């Protein structure tokens, strides 16, 4: 799919926590996790607008209570074709 | 009434149903703090997901 | 009032929040007719000759006065050609 | 406003309970139009030209403000053709 | 059609309330209804995350106040395999 | 006929005395009658739109005074076809 | 005859009690015995409306102190024949 | 409501101060439809298939009643033609 | 994989989630599900003794908030001989 | 040895746990797990009257606070050839 | 293409989202992502006065309440030759 | 050993201080340090569930009073396999 | 199976208990009893860490109270290689 569905925490392992709920939660395939700066990490999945809501929600849970905390959790159903470039296409 | 004999024990009686349990204590509800368009509506009755998230 | 068919159920995920649970179906006059979606508020079963309503009232019929509907079903026709 | 004619009654036994029991109406623009629906304000024998309002208007015609209507007939037109 | 939703009621007219509801607002297949016991009575529908996730909310506001009322309404976007063991595969 | 009036009631006895006032008063079949479990006893009637409408309301008052009383009376207009499963074709 | 007498009895000590009262002070015939669930056990009696009366309140007056007692008691004069289906026939 | 299609963007820098900062985008029923304009309160991109309120309900979907918006964006339909 | 880990729960939709977070959380096999009655249901998993309490952990968190809720969470590291006879084997 | 020894636990978490502590405990064989309905299970073994002594006594200390609780542990040194008709000969 | 959008956010998530919304709302090219450390995250747009003026407003509007939130959002009309050598060409 | 344990510091100086804790504590093989930014310092170490869980509770404790302290501790006893890319591999 | 437990009693009872409780919780293999002088007792474990604190957990609540009592317990889950030239590793 294109939905895209990003959570970002203070610091790394809230975020391999999310990862780990968003991909186990549902359909979707984690695209990358980027570092910030200044604490933040961004981890980044791809799939369904169905399967991204189930996954985010999933991971906003599971890393909420997990080190500094939960930053942000949003779910973009539709990325425009710009946006695709700074989105990263595979993790690293 | 009085043709048989009959023996009224105090039983412990306690029922085990779904009506019973229907005051049960209950842990905190989950809440979202999720954004963008997710139809993030918590007005409806709780829908839960995956490990008790809200949704 | 509108008299319209129910045709298919329509899913939109990402709906605003503002709709609530409310299912929505895609309703059109007639078979080969420009398709509608209308909040379901009494259910309906694929194939129903719905009776739908319009403006404002639509908002009320979808449970709730600052509902965000434009057509909402209200009732089923007992007996439809 | 619309001058519809009256072609015969329709009944909703499943309808929402905002409708009250007012009865409802099936009123074509002319013999051949596409038909619709109207909430009777007042009494209308089918085949009579009738006037009809629309919108937010139609909700009060019959009944409350938060009456579930967008097209109530309000009056019997006495000689048209 | 691996997306599981499920909705958890006291008595049955409260469940075959929820499973018209989820049935007529998603396309979504009524794979279950299982007499739990004590009242319990689940309703258990297959479908696409997106699909399910709509049928699933619609339900539990259809059959909220019905009876006795409401007790559970979950979605799981992707279910193990071995859940699918306990799962029924069809409504009878 | 499709329309479905389902009564729910504590206990048998109730629900037997919705089953004569629904059919009494309507022209409605019945179609089932069900031991959820717990105490609960479901009574449901297949029929037109407006005979199950007069035979739910029928058995709902008659049957509130009788033993625990009465737990729901729903009616549905119109079933869907996935629901149609998990109902009864004909009385036990 | 053709009326039906229903009491319901939480247990089944006290419906073996009523069920022998009902078909000792009057001529009705035992048709059968349901386990409802949930403790429930109902005694189902028919006969003239006129003996079945009779049988239902001596039933009632025999269990009503027997074990955990009384839950509702019944006569049904007519029958209607759609709700002879879910009646035992006889003591299975 | 209506099942439209984002074809463009539209963009009017001499806009009402009411309008505030919300996107503007062109639908269409269908390519070669009329072209109507919906205030899109969700990330349509052209060519996804929406879901169009429209009468005062579009007015609350896109930000506050006041909001001056006869028609919104109410969420992208999953799967469409 | 000999050591057992049981969740019980009220209601179903609670059992399956606990069966379905306790599957993903561990390497564990779900062996059964069991309709204790009473709206009780039991879900069983086998594994080796840190793999299960994993299990068990993450399966008490996922059902605690889902519907009636958990009763009890249990973890035995070593099954004698006799007491396998009354667990079942495979899942349903 | 004959002597029979019963644990009844609310639930199935303690009826496993109670028999793993009767069984590992001293020389009594596991015969039966019955669901008596309601959230009622019983589990009951055989054996010599000082093995199953100390295995009921094992039973009652290991599952008193696992889950719901403990209902009963009993121990008959000799039940009467008629009571053999209602006990289970082995469990399943 | 003469004109510059930009939009400077705390984390990777509302740069994503204001990105997102600004191509969403308008026509103009997403030039560049940027960390610019210590967790802020800038994303440039570059379009006409008009389009870029509209994209802007519409990005502030949607990550303004996402996540830890909006930094700035600025307009730069007419955008000096010598600036154009700090600005990204393409993406990255 | 598949299970992930991970411990998050503020400064390298714990985290140093975290993997010789966690590697003597239990059987754990470091797999990785990644600065994450801002001075948060992540070392992860895989090994069993069991031992795992044993190693982060000994780092935690070794770690907390040293330098900035200790910000988060984790274990995932199975890791997805998405995640699994994101993941140190070995430490370089 | 490395982590070592240890139990320390006054007298050979009370360890014999423990050795018992130890290795009736879980699956640890007993790998020597050691007679220190003076009248402690010391009984050796090893398994997995796991199987290991919940066995040592048994043997110091069964030995507690048995004979002059309970000295020692202790757990390593990973003993030093040059550790294990002192360890027992079958039991005389």
């Amino acid at each position: 799919g294109i939905a895209l569905g990003m959570i970002e925490t203070r610091g790394l392992v809230p975020a391999i926590e999310a990862a780990d709920a968003m991909t186990k939660a549902a359909e979707v395939r984690l695209v990358g996790r980027q570092f910030v700066g200044g604490g933040y990490v961004t981890v980044l999945v791809r799939g369904e607008t169905g399967a991204v809501n189930a996954a985010v929600r999933a991971g906003a849970d599971a890393c909420e209570r997990v080190g500094d905390g939960l930053v942000a959790a949003h779910i973009i159903a539709r990325v425009h074709s710009e946006v695709e470039n700074i989105l990263p296409k595979a993790p690293q | 009434s009085g043709r048989n004999p009959s023996m009224r024990g105090n039983a412990r009686v306690v029922e085990t149903s779904a009506f019973a349990n229907r005051n049960v204590p209950k842990p905190e509800k989950p809440g979202s703090k999720i954004t963008g368009s997710s139809g993030n509506d918590t007005q409806g009755s709780l829908i839960t997901y995956s490990g008790g998230a809200r949704g | 009032m509108k008299i319209m068919q129910v045709e298919k159920t329509l899913v939109s995920t990402n709906r605003i929040a503002d709709m609530g649970h409310k299912p929505l179906l895609v309703v059109w006059e007639k078979p080969g007719a420009p398709r509608q979606v209308a909040v379901d508020a009494i259910g309906c079963i694929p194939g129903d000759w719905v009776l739908c309503v319009g403006s404002s009232a639509a908002r009320e019929a979808a449970g709730s006065k600052s509902y965000p509907s434009d057509l909402t079903i209200i009732g089923i026709i007992d007996q439809w050609n």
